C-alpha cells in the first residue's frame, strides 16, 4: 500500500468558487404516478378482524422484473 | 435556524436531510453514498414546485 | 456518452438508455434531408453532425 | 510596507522558472480566463467525473 497526504488552505476570507448546473443532461427519476405503500411501512399495526383486515390488504394493497422509464418516484398523499 | 453562511457553507461542504439514493428500483433512503454527488435546494427554502 | 455509463448498466440506466435510443431516432434520422428544411442551418448543422 | 514584504510573501514562487501551459482562454470584460475540461482521466479510469 502506498500512501499520500496533504494539507490545503482557503487563503481569503470571501468564498473564492462558485458551481452552477449549465446544462440537463439526463432525468433520471420518472415523474410518473407509483403510490408509497403503508402496509410495507407499517406492518405491525391491524384491524379488530382477521376477516376485514385480509380483505382490505387483498382488495388494494396486495421487485420489479422490469422498468421502461427509470427509478420510480414516491408519491406520498 | 441558524445564520445564513453557517447554512451556506454546510450547503455545500456536508449532504444531509436524509436524501434518497440514486440507480436503485425503489428509491431507498442512504446514509453512506459510496460516490454519490448530491445537490438539494427545496431543503433550503422548504418549498416545492 | 461516457456520463451515463459511469455508473455501470442497471436497471434504471439501462431503461434511460433505451428511452433514448427511441428519442433520438426519431429525432435526428435521415440529418441531410432536414438539413434542406431548416434552411439557414446549411453548414454548422452538417458540420457538428 | 508592502513592496518592502512582497519577497516575503512569495517565498520562491517568482523564483521557479516558467513554462509554456496548453489550455484554452477567454477574454471575459477585463479579465483573462482559462477554461478547460479534465473528462479525458475520469473517462480513461472508469471514475465518476
Amino acid at each position: 500500500e502506498v500512501h499520500h497526504e496533504m494539507a490545503s488552505i482557503d487563503t481569503g476570507l470571501s468564498y473564492s468558487s462558485t458551481m452552477t448546473p449549465a446544462r440537463v443532461a439526463a432525468i433520471t427519476t420518472d415523474m410518473g404516478i407509483h403510490t408509497q405503500d403503508f402496509f410495507s411501512v407499517f406492518p405491525a399495526e391491524a384491524f379488530g378482524n382477521q376477516q376485514v383486515n385480509d380483505y382490505i390488504k387483498a382488495k388494494v394493497g396486495a421487485g420489479a422484473p422490469g422498468l421502461c422509464h427509470g427509478q420510480q418516484a414516491t408519491c406520498e398523499i | 435556524n441558524r445564520g445564513l453562511y453557517n447554512m451556506v457553507n454546510e450547503y455545500s461542504q456536508r449532504l444531509g436531510g436524509h436524501p434518497a439514493t440514486s440507480n436503485t428500483e425503489v428509491q431507498f433512503v442512504v446514509i453512506a453514498g459510496t460516490d454519490v454527488f448530491l445537490e438539494q435546494p427545496c431543503s433550503f427554502l422548504q418549498e416545492a414546485f | 456518452d461516457p456520463t451515463f455509463t459511469e455508473r455501470g448498466f442497471s436497471k434504471t440506466v439501462k431503461s434511460d438508455l433505451i428511452a433514448m435510443f427511441k428519442r433520438h431516432l426519431l429525432e435526428h434520422s435521415f440529418f441531410l434531408d432536414r438539413a434542406e428544411n431548416m434552411g439557414s442551418g446549411f453548414s454548422q448543422y452538417v458540420r457538428s453532425r | 510596507s508592502t513592496k518592502s514584504d512582497l519577497p516575503a510573501v512569495a517565498a520562491g514562487v517568482e523564483d521557479q522558472p516558467r513554462v509554456p501551459i496548453s489550455a484554452a482562454v477567454i477574454k471575459l470584460g477585463n479579465h483573462a480566463v482559462a477554461v478547460e475540461s479534465l473528462q479525458k482521466m475520469y473517462n480513461d479510469t472508469q471514475s465518476p467525473y
